[PDB]
């Protein structure tokens, strides 16, 4: 009866809950990933710019 | 001269680098759009399938009312008719 | 990131208080049936009063 | 006499017994109707509920794409600066 109700209730939002929390979890998964994309373009900037100083430093000795 | 090779090849590991990385950027693209198509088949169909459990569980219910209903409909169609044979013999005797 | 998580949460909480809707109502029709099997056990005492005085 | 006003209370209850009958069909009919509404109008408040999600997920992916050809630009000339600072050293040297 309603009782029944009551609890298959309790599974659909127990349902609900798991599957809106698995996907939760999915799109932190491909932050993730993004954010160490990006985190991997801030560090090969960095390389670029410890290159460019090296090349300021010899130009400006050259002169 | 050594110095100018090896600056060239530190400038050509970062252009591959870059480039490694753009490519790797454009095959995850692929697979999460994949995933993205993913959620939305599993979630419609789920929530379909819960609403058809609850539905099922509503639809026992209709069936014992049904079950319910017949039995005294039943009881109540031989009352009319144990009622219409008494009054039969009374009228008959009167 | 934030809103993200808002909506989330929101969208599995919409989702739950509308499936507990659609249960409440369900009850509430299974309920008006059987307010008619109560009906007919009323046309059923009739049915006995009127056999009992014709025993009699 | 008596036996009359006992027919006409047989006439109604079996009348009355029809007409319930009846009235569940009816309301049978009713809540078939008022299930299939609400169900209906519960997945397309659903498939809503999706939308503004995958609005809202395009909203980061469109920001972070946005984000990653900035640094990507920002990289490439930085690196062209760089070719043109040791082609000036190769001329110099």
């Amino acid at each position: 009866k309603d009782e029944a109700l009551e609890k298959d209730l309790n599974d659909v939002s127990k349902e609900i809950n798991l599957m809106l929390s698995t996907y939760a979890k999915l799109l932190s998964e491909r932050a993730a990933v993004d954010a160490s994309y990006i985190d991997e373009i801030d560090e090969l900037f960095k390389e670029a710019n410890a290159i460019e100083n090296f090349l300021i430093q010899k130009r400006e000795f050259l002169r | 001269g050594l110095y100018f090779s090896s600056l060239d090849s530190s400038i050509d590991i970062l252009q591959k680098r870059a480039q490694e990385l753009i490519e790797n950027i454009n095959k995850s693209r692929q697979k999460d759009h994949a995933l993205m198509t993913n959620f939305r088949n599993s979630l419609k169909t789920k929530v379909s399938d819960l609403t058809e459990k609850l539905e099922e569980r509503i639809y026992q219910i209709y069936n014992d009312h049904n079950k319910i209903i017949q039995e005294k409909l039943q009881e109540f169609t031989q009352k009319m008719a144990k009622i219409s044979h008494l009054e039969t013999e009374l009228k008959q005797v009167c």
